[PDB]
């Protein structure tokens, strides 16, 4: 079974710019498709974007293009985000997401990490 | 071939395949190119595969608008190099709901 | 969004003169504008319009061949032109602006100028 | 003005105005129908702009309707200010123009 | 130079011109050929082959699969079959790569 | 449908249209669901083409399902037929010139 | 949408079966398939508990039964019992040119 390890909790302070990164384990990396859901704690789920690996172009939401940045680098199942200017919306739950049924097409949200928490105040 | 009395009477309703069963069939100086680009294509990446020096460089020359057509027009007709005496050339189209394929025999002789 | 007309009063029977109507508030010329003609009598009868940046488009089957609508987008500028002067075009005219959305008309003579009166 | 209207109506202080615009397939029944409003004394106004659409300064009171190929302007509650003439316009494909109505009085007492 | 050895032999020259022209004769090799044809030529292969296509606001992801059969007969007759058929990657149907609907 | 009908600046990256009534088109784009009707029918075409190129075949399979992935004919008032292989390729919907295929 | 238009909350009693709804537009729900659903308890990662519109995965229980019927989709929870006091978000694929995903509002299923 594919397993999901996100990394640790951060504060950030405003004008800051944050680096988080998650692993996985088990399945097929580069044929299927990864995303990254964040909620607010008074809001619901929210796609912002996510990369099928070595396709070229990482997919990005019209609220994300200007801040959010993807990275797939590294041999192992690793992937990366560069967010820049951070606000006090910007607070809350994020979760590294990941489908193990249809490849390359973003079909269903299979495997969940267990989430990190970005603060910003 | 395209039964085009019946196809399009109900402006709602189509048979499945409507399109490449009745679409405007290839001139011929067209064709024969794509036939002849095809058979180059495949020939030589055929050649590098019996060496084992696998240039797949070469399948990225192969266009699919190209196949596509030549599916397109070789599924209700047949094109054929056939001398009078003993065949050369044959091609052939299959449709399926699921695949789209093209098929082709050449064959040259000695005798 | 402003209209001001201008070019009107006591003409002769058989000249011709040219009514202007001056566009403000908006420079894009994107602008669908249209003219009409009212005789006294309080009737409004549909003239002609013009696209934004192209040809005009002749009048209504009542009669035809005397009316011409030019463009100025320089000046933002619109103009009408009468063939022959007939007694019975004594009218007041409006100019109206008709803003146009992926070329075709959208919101028909929402804005109206003020109407200049011809005497002939 | 191929549009036919009655030529005037009547109301009462408070009550209620129904104007009625005809034509035939030609030019309501495949075109819009708009509604304006001229005041005595000044350019006319838009009243409404699609078969039931209102602009930002008329008031909710006046509604638009449709039937068919021919149209229906209410007035509700009515004032001395309504006290106007009305004009219906419609696009014909046939004439390939914009047709008016002939006009209507609404008097109010 | 074993592979540039057979690289231009007269069969693979002249095959392309074969199958572009509606006739080509009754012989146009020798049996010399015909024995270098078979040697240096597979029986059978098939690849698979991966490509993308935009779908409107989104994507569709396809399988070519070419496949090929090299065959010299026993009266120096030598034969070159191919089928390339178009494939939906996670086999779905009526799709753009099975359909693109073309307008010629 | 809407209940402002004529009021938005014309948008930019829709991607969806349906007709409501008679006169109105909806376009939904990332801004919402922007209605438009013009002074005229037979002038729908002229607004709902602008945006043809960011349907997905889906979508257009599911404007009409029973025409089988075959490509629609878009009519002057805005209403869907099934296409046919001598109507205009700029009124068509899901039908392609080129197909925008890329190889890994 | 930007957001599947969802529920706010639905308190259906113990020993019965409850609905939740879920409306979309026509190129998100309805037009593509793919109505996935999403199980959250207040402390844990979310859970899919419904992919496709109906397969439901081994790794989940029985008793969760989904649906669509033209843009609208359906969850039938049957035999409530107390491990079902949870967040359910619906989730879609799209052809929106904003994003690629499609996330519900959520119901707060109280049991």
């Amino acid at each position: 079974q594919v397993q999901l390890v996100q990394s640790g909790a951060e504060v950030k302070k405003p004008g800051s710019s944050v680096k988080v990164s998650c692993k996985a384990s088990g399945g097929t990396f580069t044929d299927y498709a990864l995303s990254w859901v964040r909620q607010a704690p008074g809001q619901g789920l929210e796609w912002m974007g996510g990369i099928i690996p070595v396709l070229g172009t990482p997919h990005y939401a019209q609220k994300f293009e200007d801040r959010v940045t993807i990275i797939a680098d590294e041999s192992t199942g690793t992937v990366f985000m560069a967010l820049s200017s951070l606000r006090s919306d910007d607070t809350g739950m994020y979760y590294c997401a990941r489908g193990v049924t249809h490849p390359y097409y973003y079909y269903a949200m299979d495997v969940w990490g267990q989430g990190t928490t970005i603060t910003v105040s | 071939q395209c039964q085009r009395e019946t196809a399009e009477k109900n402006d709602y309703y189509r048979v499945p395949h409507y399109w490449d069963a009745c679409s405007r069939a290839l001139p011929d100086q067209t064709r024969y190119k794509y036939v002849e680009q095809l058979v180059d294509l495949t020939l030589n990446y055929h050649y590098d595969a019996s060496h084992g020096l696998d240039n797949f460089d070469v399948l990225k020359r192969i266009n699919v608008t190209e196949v596509s057509l030549l599916i397109s027009d070789f599924r209700r007709q047949n094109r054929r190099g056939g001398t009078n005496k003993r065949t050369t050339f044959n091609a052939a189209g299959s449709l399926a709901p699921h695949a789209r394929s093209l098929e082709f025999s050449v064959r040259l002789f000695a005798n | 969004v402003h209209l001001e007309e201008s070019g009107g009063g006591l003409v002769k029977p058989g000249g011709s003169l040219r009514l202007s109507c001056v566009a403000s508030g908006f420079s894009f010329s994107d602008y669908y504008m249209s003219w009409i003609r009212q005789a006294p009598g309080k009737g409004l009868e549909w003239l002609s319009y013009i696209s934004p940046s192209g040809s005009p488009t002749s009048n209504a089957d009542s009669m035809k061949g005397r009316f011409t609508i030019s463009r100025d987008n320089a000046r933002s500028s619109l103009y009408l032109q009468v063939h022959s002067l007939r007694v019975e075009d004594t009218a007041v005219y409006y100019c109206a602006r008709d803003n146009t959305v992926f070329g075709v008309v959208t919101t028909p003579m929402d804005h109206w100028g003020q109407g200049t009166l011809v005497t002939v | 003005s191929a549009l036919t209207q009655p030529p005037s109506a009547s109301g009462t202080p408070g009550q209620r105005v129904t104007i009625s615009c005809s034509g035939s397939s030609s030019n309501i029944g495949s075109n819009t129908v708009h509604w304006y409003q001229q005041l005595p004394g000044t350019a006319p106004k838009l009243l409404i702009y699609s078969n039931n659409q209102r602009p930002s300064g008329v008031p909710d009171r006046f509604s638009g309707s449709r039937s068919g190929t021919s149209a229906s302007l209410a007035i509700s509650g009515l004032r001395s200010e309504d006290e106007a003439d009305y004009y219906c316009a419609a696009w014909d494909d046939s004439l390939n123009g914009r047709v008016f109505g002939t006009g209507t009085k609404v008097t109010v007492l | 130079i074993w592979y540039l050895s057979g690289r231009n032999q007269t069969i693979l020259q002249r095959m392309p011109q074969t199958a572009s022209k509606p006739s080509d004769g009754n012989v146009q090799i020798s049996v010399e050929d015909a024995k270098i044809f078979g040697a240096h030529m597979v029986p059978k292969q098939t690849k698979l082959l991966r490509f993308v296509v935009n779908d409107g606001t989104r994507y569709q992801m396809c399988v070519m699969k070419l496949e090929s059969w090299a065959h010299v007969f026993r009266d120096y007759s030598v034969s070159f079959q191919v089928r390339l058929t178009f494939t939906e990657a996670n086999n779905q149907t009526y799709t753009f790569c099975t359909h693109p609907n073309l307008i010629v | 449908c809407c209940e402002f009908i004529n009021v938005n600046h014309p948008p930019e990256r829709c991607y969806d249209f349906k007709m409501c009534n008679r006169f109105t088109v909806a376009l939904r784009c990332p801004d919402g669901e922007v209605c438009y009707s013009p002074e005229k029918t037979a002038e729908i075409r002229g607004i709902v083409t602008t945006m043809t190129h960011s349907l997905t075949r889906q979508v257009v399979h599911n404007k009409l399902t029973s025409c089988n992935y075959n490509p629609l004919y878009l009519e002057a008032d805005g209403r869907i037929r099934c296409g046919k292989v001598n109507d205009k390729a700029q009124y068509l919907l899901g039908a392609a010139g080129s197909v925008p295929y890329r190889w890994i």
